[PDB]
RNA sequence: CGAUGUCGGCUCGUCGCAUCCUGGGGCUGAAGAAGGUCCCAAGGGUUGGGCUGUUCGCCCAUUAAAGCGGCACGCGAGCUG
RNA sequence: GAAUGCCGGCAUGAGUAACGAUAAAGAGGGUGAGAAUCCCUCUCGCCGUAAGCCCAAGGGUUCCUACGCAAUGGUCGUCAGCGUAGGGUUAGGCGGGACCUAAGGUGAAGCCGAAAGGCGUAGCCGAAGGGCAGCCGGUUAAUAUUCCGGCCCUUCCCGCAGGUGCGAUGGGGGGACGCUCUAGGCUAGGGGGACCGGAGCCAUGGACGAGCCCGGCCAGAAGCGCAGGGUGGGAGGUAGGCAAAUCCGCCUCCCAACAAGCUCUGCGUGGUGGGGAAGCCCGUACGGGUGACAACCCCCCGAAGCCAGGGAGCCAAGAAAAGCCUCUAAGCACAACCUGCGGGAACCCGUACCGCAAACCGACACAGGUGGGCGGGUGCAAGAGCACUCAGGCGCGCGGGAGAACCCUCGCCAAGGAACUCUGCAAGUUGGCCCCGUAACUUCGGGAGAAGGGGUGCUCCCUGGGGUGAUGAGCCCCGGGGAGCCGCAGUGAACAGGCUCUGGCGACUGUUUACCAAAAACACAGCUCUCUGCGAACUCGUAAGAGGAGGUAUAGGGAGCGACGCUUGCCCGGUGCCGGAAGGUCAAGGGGAGGGGUGCAAGCCCCGAACCGAAGCCCCGGUGAACGGCGGCCGUAACUAUAACGGUCCUAAGGUAGCGAAAUUCCUUGUCGGGUAAGUUCCGACCUGCACGAAAAGCGUAACGACCGGAGCGCUGUCUCGGCGAGGGACCCGGUGAAAUUGAACUGGCCGUGAAGAUGCGGCCUACCCGUGGCAGGACGAAAAGACCCCGUGGAGCUUUACUGCAGCC
RNA sequence: GAGCUAGCCCUGGCCAGGGUGAAGCUGGGGUGAGACCCAGUGGAGGCCCGAACCGGUGGGGGAUGCAAACCCCUCGGAUGA
RNA sequence: UGGUUCGUGGAGCCAUGGGGGAAUCUGGGCGGACCACCGCCUAAGGCUAAGUACUCCGGGUGACCGAUAGCGCACCAGUAC
RNA sequence: CGCGGGGUGGAGCAGCCUGGUAGCUCGUCGGGCUCAUAACCCGAAGGUCGUCGGUUCAAAUCCGGCCCCCGCAACCA
RNA sequence: CCGAGGGUAGGGCCCGUGACUGGGGCGAAGUCGUAACAAGGUAGCUGUACCGGAAGGUGCGGCUGGA
RNA sequence: GUGGGAGAGGGUGGUGGAAUUCCCGGAGUAGCGGUGAAAUGCGCAGAUACCGGGAGGAACGCCGAUGGCGAAGGCAGCCACCUGGUCCACCCGUGACGCUGAGGCGCGAAAGCGUGGGGAGCAAACCGGAUUAGAUACCCGGGUAGUCCACGCCCUAAACG
């Protein structure tokens, strides 16, 4: 069938990037935790050109 | 006049199509002075705040003379009357001998080639606009403003009038389609005669599909629903209701007044 | 009750006997034929259809007879639902 | 030592199940340490509106090559999408960005909000939509509309040359638009040819023949030619297009009424550039040479594509902005802009490869899902259908045998035809086309494919229309009549209704429980009530604000009923809603009669009665397509029987019509009648309606239904009642190799006993040790800390005249 | 978190081939003029048969599956809500 | 209405959103309703070290662990997945 | 089986809960109006209060046991 | 070839019969009421419409077969 | 044909006053309505009676007649428009062109039906209050269709002289 996981890579960084995490005290949060977590990753990386 | 079907499939029995014997030849708009992109869209920022609308076809807006009370004394020939999508109404296309074309909401009666104009002047003929003042009392009259300088709002849905009843002082006496009673500033405009097409009552829809068309989606019982959706909704193999009749947000929907009683509009009616 | 699947049907059966049939027998208000009733006897047999989910039962047409009950109202790690 | 404990390790089932589509394999030769599995050749089979080909998303080295096989591959592996390394992606014209605007997002102005923040006209961002200049070949092992070859374009910038008042983010024009049906001419694509080109070939009985087989094109500037699209030209007057205008708009006169003329596309042609089969020889994994100076011509079918803003009809009335044309304003007119020709300038990002799939989404080389374009040939009425087949791509990454039970899938049957079963569930009969011919009823459309019939191949003769062609031959579609031939059978294979009668419910097409319910449920047009005068009512939000609606009573919100026909009776006592400037009560406040506490007092400080005090409640009416409700007991007619009539108690009023053992009937298989040999169902009645009934609509209704019941016909393996055959498993051999379960085990029957259903206790009976294929009675077999039931002063969802608050309205 | 699913907004795309033959238009008839009736043309429709595509009706298989919704036969819709 | 031990209580003091609304030393607040007395302070403007909190970081020590422990990580871990 | 309502003159109903009196309509019987009947008018009659038991000074009335009558209930399996 | 007739299938008319049902008719002395005939005690009749145990009543309009 | 005459003949549009009912303002009380008699009902929440304004619908007093017109049904304030039938005179024109009339077609009171209006009065049904043995009637107080308009059906009658 059908999954859940339709893969588009606007959608993606339209949805989970950078600028969309910084745009709201919510999402700022996220990139503070996952700092102070240590993560190599803060956001998901979206490719292509 | 409408137009009627054959019973050559099940729904077109009844269905019912209005005619367009006065839609001159011109069925497709006017530039210029409208269209406008139209904004589709059943809903606030957010969140649906009118149920079931969406759907139905496309629509160009045609931005109509509300207020003509801009061309006193200037004239206008009519130059063709022609479907409008956003009304129950037709409209006619005039132009001015100023060179300006307008659209004016069409009434009962307009001819093409017709000579209209609006101001203090203006014979008392069908499709002149004058201050209610001026008008005889007892003529029927359409587009009404409500207050002086402020655009028309009352009577201009199909074969709508409303009617001059006395005057008091400032004020015009008006019988709303409604029925109501109502003072109207003297100073107001109004266009006189109905508005026409009235045989928009008397379409038959005829199938589902038709309502969609027009972007009416389908409306559910509140008996259909469940507790958690409607004071109708469960219990068992239906229900009678079991409480007065309400709205899905509590309030009775059979007989409850819910014009506010303090509005200052009060002291300007005088009927139902 | 940290699970013993629950009606009926189907399939496969097996057992009890307080025997429906057939075998033996006493009494009969048993002439004979056919019955009634009781005793001995389970070796084998104990039909096909209409209606009902039905068990049962009421019918239809037969038959030697169209027996009753136990087996977790026998049998769902066999089927049906 | 126990926690269905936690982590890790190793067992058991077990050499068991399986090895992922039943599209299919065989052989010969190579290479290799090692071949069913790799490379090659011959044969066989499968897809072919794909299982072929090209894009888009996603993927991100998988692409190409050399070297490798420990792991990854459901087996093998010399092979690979795997490991090591090295290569490989070339753009002014293809796509995206130095262009535009849509929804939406952002947001200077502004408004709002405890803070975080929320709205937000202008502007900006935002794309398969708009705009925009490259076509055909050739080359690499791997890229090419990118490199190369030919032919053809677009922008800027700088020149000269010639024109003109040039000139804005501003005015106007255009861009610019729906659905269905379509005309004319074209191309794509295809079929035919006795014509042209071509290696070759006479086979096995015949054929050296208009014999067989193969191929007869592609791009192409200007200029033409055929199609076809766009558009009227002047002169005045002007108050509108938010400054201006010669532009546009409007009024008035002339000339055209036409595509005549200008343009603008498409298509044919075109200077010239390229391509060019079979077969044969070769050594490649694969391509090369020759065939070739290849030929490159004529007919025919012909689009859904092009001319494209074509036309016709319809209602539901079908983006925006820029590019482009024009008009003028600031300004400038030694500027500038337009046109012609030259030279120079022309960046950034993408490009490999997979791509209906072993490279994407499903943990897997997963029988699943995935948008667009092409998708040939014959035959079948047509077609993207179906059977075979081009090109092209595969044989589905475990094999070999055997020929039991049993399972799945399939084929056939004597005799009977539903006796099967909850039920004809399943399977069968039917089946395409043409022609005859079709009932009740009906909303006059339908019912209708009703039902029931016949025809259907090949051959020869005569013969009617068209289409392309000149009015002709041919080529191509539709037809008619007449003789005859063959078989069991002519839509000879494949795709392709079984039919009727009669009830229930729902009018109808629709919709729904993604993953057990497709229905009689939801929706539906239509009907009625009800609110709403517009800063509407209602809804979301604390607000600002937005929806409603750029709508205005023929309109919008809420409720219910649910096409249509005939109809919707009585009760306002209670509840709701509606209407009532009286009255009663009623909080804060007003008011202070009177009293209290302190002070030597002036004073300061507390309570506090009349009386004035709102909505609300009470009170007075109305309102049932508002919440709802719509009786009991005795008697009576000149056969009995029954009760039109009566008495009496109560009610707010006491169930009308129309239905009725029903989707409603308990007693119940009611009671007659009909279908049957037989009928708890079904159908027609009766009415004793436990417990119908009129908008939670009443009784009907043509048509419609993968709904539900009853019946008959046809036909059958459903059954009497089975039998045989096929194939994929099962079984045996080689290869890989799981699982839930498992206190341990050396795990028999009976009759007892035991926590009351014993392999394990007692007695007796039986029984040598160990397996393989099978059947499931049992281990109260596995699986899930029972779903039901109860418990817990456990939890949630729901309701209301439960309590208490809150929003909201007054 | 609406890359599954639900609705709406913006912008594009898809639906082979067959049947049936509404209005309308034309001619004819009819009348004082009509309605109306015949043909012919015409090509309407939540119209019909049936691929794609979208569904999920009945039966069987699958049940440590190919698959945590599949497969086969059969079936509904297929210019429209 | 909040704060304080203060939950309306005899409920003050401190703070306030709403209404009313002064005085400048013979002026005002306070000492738990209120009043008298006797006393304490001097509102409606601001600043002010030190003693107090913490431990990402460096240093010392441990009747603290010793790779199922000790931080999740002693090991390229906030990694693989 | 359970639950709760009811048996009062011939008929249909009050009378109970706050014990002492049995009342209403109809019917019936006698008289009148009428030719006659009904209607109407004037008088009258009629009740072991379901039975058993007692509580009381005293029971239709209060409390028990039975007896018919009526309505409701009987759910989860 | 045709053809009596047989078979199949679907119709049209007619007759017989059918639980139950609608009204009709006739039947020496049954129940209920008083509609009409005298102004029949509401003048009657009427077409139609609704309502009612029954005759019937009422609404609308008409008639002289009444004043 | 020429020339005139009467008429509620028909259709459409417009308009006038009287009267009822409701609304508001005034003034004003203790009852009004209604019947054979009463009651229901309305009225101290301010009725009835009277005055002033407003709205709305339907019907047209006197003229009016025992009258006129039409083929019948039917037709009544006034105005204008559109239109039919009809009679008198003059004896001018045509010149037998005539009568009836199965069928057909058209009209056709009221009631009724469909769709949308409008709704003052009256008023089937229905609800009360009286009357009665009982009244689903006659009387009274309420009151929905309908009565009115437009279009479309219905085709009946003591459509009667
Ligand atoms: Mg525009
Ligand atoms: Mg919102
Ligand atoms: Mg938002
Ligand atoms: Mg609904
Ligand atoms: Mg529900
Ligand atoms: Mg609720
Ligand atoms: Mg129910
Ligand atoms: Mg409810
Ligand atoms: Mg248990
Ligand atoms: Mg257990
Ligand atoms: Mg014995
Ligand atoms: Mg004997
Ligand atoms: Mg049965
Ligand atoms: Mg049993
Ligand atoms: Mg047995
Ligand atoms: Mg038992
Ligand atoms: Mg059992
Ligand atoms: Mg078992
Ligand atoms: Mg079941
Ligand atoms: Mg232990
Ligand atoms: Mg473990
Ligand atoms: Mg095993
Ligand atoms: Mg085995
Ligand atoms: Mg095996
Ligand atoms: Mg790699
Ligand atoms: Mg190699
Ligand atoms: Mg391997
Ligand atoms: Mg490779
Ligand atoms: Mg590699
Ligand atoms: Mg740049
Ligand atoms: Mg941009
Ligand atoms: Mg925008
Ligand atoms: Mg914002
Ligand atoms: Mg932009
Ligand atoms: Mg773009
Ligand atoms: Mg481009
Ligand atoms: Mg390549
Ligand atoms: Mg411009
Ligand atoms: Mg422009
Ligand atoms: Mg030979
Ligand atoms: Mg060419
Ligand atoms: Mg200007
Ligand atoms: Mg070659
Ligand atoms: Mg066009
Ligand atoms: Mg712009
Ligand atoms: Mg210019
Ligand atoms: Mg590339
Ligand atoms: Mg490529
Ligand atoms: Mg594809
Ligand atoms: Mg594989
Ligand atoms: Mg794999
Ligand atoms: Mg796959
Ligand atoms: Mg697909
Ligand atoms: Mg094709
Ligand atoms: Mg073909
Ligand atoms: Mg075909
Ligand atoms: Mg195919
Ligand atoms: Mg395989
Ligand atoms: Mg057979
Ligand atoms: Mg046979
Ligand atoms: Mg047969
Ligand atoms: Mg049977
Ligand atoms: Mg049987
Ligand atoms: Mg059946
Ligand atoms: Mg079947
Ligand atoms: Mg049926
Ligand atoms: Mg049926
Ligand atoms: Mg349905
Ligand atoms: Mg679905
Ligand atoms: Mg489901
Ligand atoms: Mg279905
Ligand atoms: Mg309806
Ligand atoms: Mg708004
Ligand atoms: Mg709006
Ligand atoms: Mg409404
Ligand atoms: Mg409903
Ligand atoms: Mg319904
Ligand atoms: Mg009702
Ligand atoms: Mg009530
Ligand atoms: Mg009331
Ligand atoms: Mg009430
Ligand atoms: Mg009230
Ligand atoms: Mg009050
Ligand atoms: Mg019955
Ligand atoms: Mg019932
Ligand atoms: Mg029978
Ligand atoms: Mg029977
Ligand atoms: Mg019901
Ligand atoms: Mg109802
Ligand atoms: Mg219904
Ligand atoms: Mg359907
Ligand atoms: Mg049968
Ligand atoms: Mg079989
Ligand atoms: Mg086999
Ligand atoms: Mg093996
Ligand atoms: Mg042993
Ligand atoms: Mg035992
Ligand atoms: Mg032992
Ligand atoms: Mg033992
Ligand atoms: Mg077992
Ligand atoms: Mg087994
Ligand atoms: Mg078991
Ligand atoms: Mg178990
Ligand atoms: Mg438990
Ligand atoms: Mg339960
Ligand atoms: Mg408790
Ligand atoms: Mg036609
Ligand atoms: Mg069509
Ligand atoms: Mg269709
Ligand atoms: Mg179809
Ligand atoms: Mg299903
Ligand atoms: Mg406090
Ligand atoms: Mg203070
Ligand atoms: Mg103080
Ligand atoms: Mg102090
Ligand atoms: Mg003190
Ligand atoms: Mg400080
Ligand atoms: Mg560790
Ligand atoms: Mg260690
Ligand atoms: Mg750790
Ligand atoms: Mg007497
Ligand atoms: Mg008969
Ligand atoms: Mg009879
Ligand atoms: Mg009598
Ligand atoms: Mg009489
Ligand atoms: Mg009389
Ligand atoms: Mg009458
Ligand atoms: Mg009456
Ligand atoms: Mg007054
Ligand atoms: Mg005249
Ligand atoms: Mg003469
Ligand atoms: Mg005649
Ligand atoms: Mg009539
Ligand atoms: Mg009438
Ligand atoms: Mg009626
Ligand atoms: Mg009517
Ligand atoms: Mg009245
Ligand atoms: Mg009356
Ligand atoms: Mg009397």
């Amino acid at each position: 069938m059908k999954r859940t996981w339709q893969p588009n890579r606007r959608k993606r960084a339209k949805t989970h990037g950078f600028r969309a995490r910084m745009r709201t005290p919510g999402g700022r949060k996220v990139l503070k935790r996952r700092r102070q977590k240590g993560r190599w990753r803060l956001t998901p990386a979206v490719r292509k050109r | 006049a409408v137009k009627k079907f054959k019973p050559y499939t099940p729904s077109r029995r009844f269905m019912t199509v209005a005619d367009f014997s006065e839609i001159t030849k011109t069925e497709p708009e006017k530039s210029l002075v409208k269209p406008l992109k139209k904004t589709g869209g059943r809903n606030n920022q957010g969140r649906i705040t009118v149920r079931f609308r969406g759907g139905g076809h496309k629509r160009l807006y045609r931005i109509i003379d509300f207020k003509r009370w801009d061309k006193v004394g200037i004239p206008a020939k009519v130059a063709a009357i022609e479907y409008d999508p956003n009304r129950s109404a037709r409209i006619a296309l005039l132009h001015y001998v100023d060179g300006e074309k307008r659209y004016i909401i069409a009434p009962d009666g307009l001819q093409v080639g017709q000579q209209v104009v609006a101001g203090p002047d203006a014979p008392i003929q069908v499709g002149n606009a004058l201050p209610l003042r001026f008008i005889p009392v007892g003529t029927v009259v359409h587009a009404v403003e409500l207050e002086p300088k402020k655009g028309a709002k009352l009577a201009r849905a199909a074969g709508t009038s409303a009617q001059i009843q006395g005057r008091e002082g400032d004020y015009v006496i008006l019988r709303l389609p409604s029925g109501e009673l109502r003072k109207v500033h003297g100073e107001c405009y109004a266009t006189v005669g109905a508005v026409g097409n009235a045989d928009h009552k008397n379409i038959v829809l005829g199938k589902a599909g038709r309502s969609r068309w027009l972007g009416r989606r389908p409306h559910v019982r509140g008996a259909a629903m469940n507790p958690v959706d409607h004071p109708h909704g469960g219990g068992e193999g239906r229900a009678p209701r079991g409480r007065p009749p309400a709205s899905p947000w509590g309030w009775q929907t059979k007989g409850l007044k819910t014009r506010k009683r303090r509005k200052p509009s009060s002291r300007f009616i005088i009927a139902r």
